[PDB]
């Protein structure tokens, strides 16, 4: 076996976890820097990115501190929302100061007492600094529109950023906590619109309907099943071998089309006239369906299929044999609408209530795939501000606060942990300098005078570094939920800590 | 760290020193490249904008120069060489910024109030024509006509142009008529002079044998079915292990598709396209002959092209198997008529198509390979110039002149704005002039006299004049027959940007593993 | 910052000419030059430009870049 | 020849002055861990000492920033006398916490201009430590007692320290209302033991001059002069040199005879018992004095003659300008005795009793003499104690009590200026964590401990590093005055800002 040495493995950890830091520091913030990734060794392309998601995983980890870190701030940003960023960045920008505290001569258990009970110090100053903002429902929805609003710029969004701000506070508002992608279900295409997003009432499915099958059902009754041929079903009377020599090749094929006909006339039992199945079948098998009259609608959506079915008491679920067996769902109308330039058989007959269907339009796959991990992030914070509907004002302004609160405690409390209380105060503000250079502002300046304003008692104005000025943050809307936030610095101290305490790495 | 240091530095030097000597840009200049490739061929170029979409490269910042030709020709179709020159000055004000101490965020931010500003300006120089008014649109043409290799077959194509676009064309100065309407096929055969607009969806395929339908009446197929006959997707129960047993399936399978097309005349197609992928064999290569005789076209193993369009422009939809007989989806249709002329090409128009008021079809005639290639280059060329005044009208300086022009008004415009942003824009300012100088410096000896010298002439002129890029001499630039649409230099500016703003913003080394 | 407190004073030249705001002269907050006290002569400031000029003109006269090795012995 | 520009002189400069702060943070303090002098340049012998002062003299530096080091040590030796190594340590740490703000991005100018607001600061805090002690007579001798016990120890002595401290405050005690040393005779004199030590209530000359001369005078009327006999001081009673024979070698000699004589009938003519001369006093006067009945002392000191001259009541004659028309000391008794195995001459009964002489009795030269400068460095420290009656609790309790100040200063303020402000904290603050190696116990648990009482406002818990441990201060043997204070604090930051603000260094070697 191999065996990395005290000193050494400290080392490792500290530049592994710096590197990887400095490419999710960049987009954080205000307009500042962003990533654009540069792809060469999987494949020769360049890589527009701005989401913490998309820049961390795609680039490999192959040091061994730096493998637990990325792992933990993207199940967060799942959950948390805008913890990919968040996280990464600040356990990146303690370790840096552990590599000081270490050389100097200080315990790794000191610093890892000394940065925990600072984190209990932040969190409790966070708690101070938050005050509700959705005392009236009314001015519940207003306090939503500024958290969105800061999550979703300083990511690329053309024109679909102005809409999901309004979008995303409806959604979470009428169903109160939970996931939000079963209020608000997110199909992306492409259209004739260039960066758009609307509400659709009833679901739509991108696919031409073609051929005898006719583009208009009236009086729809839907069957759900999950499952169905792939193209071709098997049964009792649909086992048969029918090739053994060069031409009972052809035969055999021949006797597949026969199979697809069979399936045809186990809807036709049911005499439910719109039966969803979620593959896709071919153009050739479509024509036995639209001839018998039981239409099949191919490579339908789970999520679309669920939106229908909460309105109207049906169950989505397989087994079919009869139609008593699965409640049913309804529609007045399926029709061939075209939205954008593409030809969509469009579900319509009920709106809304507990799921609504939002159909993006773009031109470019990268913006829809992009579009939906802004959007998601924001949901996930709008989830948990229903909650807890304190607010907590940002932009760094809370990072500094947070600090100075850490900086009087960090000389009052302890017996040998000063040093790394400090230490820990002094990371929260390499967060504002960083972005303060970007902007046109002096970093050294700016975290020195504020700080001692906002922290008396001017918790409104805080940093608006995307012009490297001071600007009211209950104006400008710079401000993002008490929850987030507090979940975020909890998991970057733990995360920093873990690597921080690994004195042998042992590779065998 | 050291790492965003060191990234930036490198990557403005290896775009820049390949824009160095890729500017060598308008008429005769540098020499030319026999090239041993990195995987043994011989290869020879000519031509600016040719190579630049070729070019293959695998330096991340050098990539950016091969797509920003690609964006330029889709909007304009115009100026794709021009813009990746520019876009090379751009990088040479980066690095003089970082010795001042400027940061790489800042230099960015410039970038858009350099474009804000700029394109107003270009607005201002312009002498507006009207976009939807030949006589002006007739001039411009032959402008670029002219500038390009033709200069006796330009007669014939500056007046089709200016009606091709007048199919597609909405009234409006916003962004409209594209070259997903305008389509664009090649035929072996006819000549230059040939050439013919047809006003609604012609297409580009290849029709077995000659002697079929070329006249009036047709119903369009957009089919996507194969045939069932013995053999094929019908029962059979002979099983050959002969050539005579062989012999009988085939002759029994062909005889019932000649049944079959009877069927598919009945519907009133004189025009069937078949499907681009098999659902076995599609219809089979028997079938084609069959389809043949009824008077009915072919094509299997259709283009993507013919797809797009034909589902779009006519409203034409997939239709069920020919023994549960054609579901009656399909457009109207007037015409199916093979082109032949001077003895060669096989083609499909359809006239009497409906249309959403856009599409128009220009075909490419040329006696021989290289002659359609002739006539091909220089009417994309004349027709994207028209189009370029639909989606932003007007006329400004040609060659790149302007770019040399707004220096002087751009130079002031910052002063005045006395920003951090200032100095990024003057500078830039500067860098234009060096376009015309670059270009030829490369080619001889002797650089430095004749690289200051041109920047004079072109300067003292003032707001109004300079050298021509296209005749030399002092005088006036902005109407003489040396000019371009206002489209042209405004997306010129709006591409390089963007694109080499991104350069600035990466921090720290990136590499996916 | 250099390029910071240039672009302060810069904003107010075209605000408003023949200044008595330049840039801080006793490290203070605020920018003058009223009250950063500084003055010069017109003619000492003057023969500065002069002397600069001056400079460049002397490194122009010959064409004597030939040197045996002796050019700063 | 070489034109440093600013960034690559900042290098030199702090690598200069860096190396120098190791050598003085080591023989700091008590207990302070010694340094080996080095002679260079020629030998090279050895000698040890845990002297910061004597580090710079004996072993000089070729580096441009470490010689303002070196000349900002020579000032706090005579002036202040104790704080040359505590000061040259601070100089040091202070430009260690600028070396991350020149290359963050940081201009030298914000770093000086933000250090002088808070030097300010400091100083305000420098004041609220120190407390009153030593107005009333008891309380008076304790305040001298705790200072001048601190200086001996740090710059080597520390043995024999607490009889000599006993004298020493005693000696400033006399005076009263005025902090002269102008009275207060240092002698450092050969004979004696280590653990013996005088203090004479008079005056002291420690010439002496047999038992072949009188000794024994009551009512004593003092001359004070400065009379050649050889070297001829003006009152010439002898020739001129010419030479006009080959035998006049004997007429000078002789000419030198009438010449010693005739000077002293002079003095004589004053009517005196005690004659003391600053110069030689030949064979034949000598024994003309010791027949008249006149006392002679020859050989005695340009300080000495002069300071006894004040005390006793007289005058000086300056160079025999006065030969019968100066004014008398007078003393109620002139006794020789044997202190040691030496021989004094005792004046007692003086006329300003203020006056007192240290007598230091060695017994090895090399204690002798590093006994008789680190003692004048704590005189100096306690005539300044005099102006001023009060004490800062010492220890590391004062420099947390700046640090602090400044820190609290440092918070409050977001411009240019409140950058500094945090690297200046933090280098009042290092001073402790080295008392804390010099004590040899770790300095993170200490000086994080000390930091939260200070905080809270308490300047009665300190470093004790004569135990270890976080402990009182109380006024106890191990303050430090006010006086030496402030001045460290102020030179240790004054040079610093010198050494940044010159950066343009051209070495021309």
């Amino acid at each position: 076996a191999d065996e990395e040495r005290a000193e050494t493995a400290r080392l490792t950890s500290f530049i592994g976890a710096i590197a990887i830091g400095d490419l999710v520091k960049s987009t954080l913030g205000p307009k500042g820097m962003d990533k654009i990734l540069l792809s060469s060794g999987r494949d020769a392309s360049l890589m527009v990115t701005n989401d913490g998601a998309t820049i961390l995983k795609n680039i490999g980890v192959d040091n061994p501190a730096a493998k637990v870190l990325v792992d933990m701030s993207r199940v967060q940003d799942d959950e948390v929302g805008d913890g990919t960023t968040s996280v990464t960045v600040l356990a990146a920008e303690l370790l840096r100061e552990a590599e000081s505290l270490i050389a100097k001569k200080i315990h790794p258990q000191t610093i890892i007492a000394g940065w925990r009970e600072a984190t209990k110090a932040a969190r409790e100053a966070l708690l101070s600094s938050a005050v509700d903002h959705g005392s009236d429902e009314v001015k519940f929805r207003q306090d939503l529109m500024n958290i969105a609003g800061t999550t979703l710029s300083s990511k690329l969004l053309t024109h679909h950023k102005d809409h999901f701000t309004k979008l995303a506070v409806e959604a979470v508002l009428r169903l109160k906590g939970s996931g939000n992608l079963e209020a608000i279900h997110i199909i992306k295409k492409l259209g004739g619109s260039l960066a758009d997003s609307y509400l659709d009432e009833g679901f739509l499915l991108d696919k031409k309907i073609g051929v005898n099958q006719p583009k208009r059902i009236e009086n729809a009754k839907i069957l759900i099943a999950n499952t169905g041929m792939d193209t071709d079903k098997i049964k009792i009377f649909g086992s048969r071998v029918r090739v053994d020599s060069t031409a009972k090749v052809a035969e055999i094929e021949h006797a597949e089309k026969e199979k697809m006909k069979e399936k045809v006339e186990r809807i036709l039992k049911h005499g439910i006239n719109c039966f969803i199945n979620r593959q896709l079948i071919y153009n050739y098998p479509e024509q036995l369906f639209g001839a018998a009259g039981v239409m099949a609608i191919e490579h339908a959506d789970f999520a679309g299929v669920e939106r229908l079915a909460l309105v109207t008491g049906g169950e989505i679920a397989s087994t079919f044999d009869h139609p008593e067996l699965v409640k049913l769902g309804s529609c007045k109308l399926i029709e061939e609408v075209m939205i954008g330039e593409d030809k969509l058989i469009h579900f319509s007959g009920v709106a809304l209530g507990e799921a609504c269907t939002i159909v993006l339009r773009g031109a470019t796959q990268q913006i829809l795939d992009e579009a939906e991990r802004s959007l998601h992030d924001a949901l996930c914070v709008l989830a948990q501000t229903v909650k807890d509907s304190r607010t907590v004002y940002g932009g760094g302004c809370s990072e500094m606060l947070m600090a100075h609160a850490v900086t009087q405690l960090a000389n009052r409390t302890p017996g040998k942990e000063a040093v790394a209380m400090e230490s820990y105060a002094k990371a929260l503000r390499m967060l504002p300098t960083i972005i303060a250079d970007n902007a046109g502002y002096d970093s050294a300046d700016l975290v020195a005078q504020l700080r001692a304003a906002h922290s008396e008692g001017n918790t409104t104005a805080g940093l608006d570094m995307r012009e490297g000025t001071i600007g009211d943050m209950a104006i400008l809307g710079i401000t993002e939920s008490f929850q987030v936030k507090r979940q975020v610095l909890l998991s970057a101290a733990e995360a920093a800590e873990v690597i921080l305490r690994v004195d042998n790495i042992i590779k065998a | 760290r050291d790492k965003p240091a060191q990234i930036r530095f490198s990557n403005i030097s290896a775009a820049k020193a390949v824009a160095d000597a890729i500017r060598t840009s308008l008429g005769p200049k540098g020499m030319d490249k026999m090239i041993q490739d990195g995987k043994g061929d011989v290869t020879i170029t000519n031509d600016g904008a040719t190579i630049l979409k070729q070019m293959q490269v695998l330096h991340p910042a050098a990539r950016m120069l091969v797509e920003l030709s690609k964006a330029q020709d889709i909007e304009a179709g115009d100026g794709t060489t021009s813009v990746v020159i520019i876009a090379g000055s751009l990088l040479d004000s980066c690095t003089k910024l970082l010795q001042k101490g400027i940061h790489p965020t800042i230099i960015s931010e410039s970038f858009q109030k350099a474009l804000e500003k700029g394109i107003e300006i270009l607005t201002d120089m312009s002498r507006p024509v009207e976009l939807s008014d030949r006589e002006t649109l007739l001039n411009s043409a032959t402008t670029s006509l002219n500038s390009k290799v033709v200069s006796q077959y330009s007669s014939l194509l500056s007046p089709m142009s200016v009606n091709a676009v007048m199919k597609v064309i909405d009234p409006a100065t916003a962004t409209s008529v594209d070259l997903r309407d305008i389509k664009i096929v090649k035929k072996l055969g006819g000549t230059i002079d040939d050439c013919e607009l047809v006003e609604g969806l012609v297409l580009t395929q290849k029709v077995s044998n000659s002697g079929i339908t070329r006249v009036e009446k047709a119903k369009i197929g957009l089919i996507q079915f194969c045939l069932s006959a013995p053999k094929t997707d019908m029962d059979n129960q002979i099983v050959v292990s002969d050539y005579a047993q062989m012999d009988r399936v085939l002759r029994e399978e062909r005889a019932y598709i000649l049944n079959l097309v009877k069927q598919i005349k009945k519907t009133g197609c004189n025009v069937l396209l078949i499907q681009k992928s098999i659902l076995r064999d599609a219809l089979s290569d028997l079938a084609l002959h069959f389809l043949n005789k009824m008077k009915i076209m072919v094509i299997k193993d259709i283009e993507r092209e013919d797809i797009e369009f034909i589902c779009k422009t006519i409203g034409t939809k997939p239709v069920a198997h020919i023994d549960q007989f054609t579901a009656d989806m399909l457009g109207s249709a007037e015409l199916a008529e093979e082109v032949n002329l001077n003895g060669s090409g096989k083609l499909l128009k359809i006239t009497g198509c409906a249309s959403p008021g856009k599409t128009v079809t220009i075909v490419v005639r040329g006696s021989n390979k290289l002659v359609i290639e002739e006539a091909e280059r220089s009417i994309h060329d004349a027709l994207c110039v028209i189009r370029c005044l639909v989606k932003k009208r007007a006329l400004i300086a040609g060659g790149g002149a302007p770019e040399i022009e707004l220096a002087l008004r751009l130079t002031e415009y910052s002063r005045t704005l006395s920003g951090m942003e200032s100095y990024c824009v003057r500078a830039f300012a500067d860098a234009m002039e060096v376009i015309p100088s670059t270009l030829a410096e490369n080619a001889g000896l002797n650089p430095i006299s004749t690289v200051t010298e041109l920047r004079n002439r072109h300067a003292q002129g003032e707001k109004t004049a300079g050298i021509n890029v296209r005749k030399g001499g002092i005088s006036n630039i902005l109407e003489e027959l040396v000019v371009q649409p206002l489209l042209v230099s405004v997306s010129a500016l709006t591409l390089a940007t963007e694109t080499v703003r991104s350069i600035l913003k990466i921090d720290d080394v990136v590499n996916t593993r | 910052n250099p390029i910071q407190t240039m672009t302060e004073v810069r904003a107010r030249q075209v605000k408003e000419m023949n200044p008595a705001l330049g840039i801080d002269c006793l490290h203070k907050g605020t920018n003058d030059m009223k009250q950063q006290h500084v003055i010069e002569t017109l003619i000492g400031k003057k023969q500065q430009i002069s002397l600069a000029t001056q400079m460049v003109r002397m490194i122009l006269k010959i064409d004597d870049i030939r040197k045996p090795g002796e050019s700063e012995e």
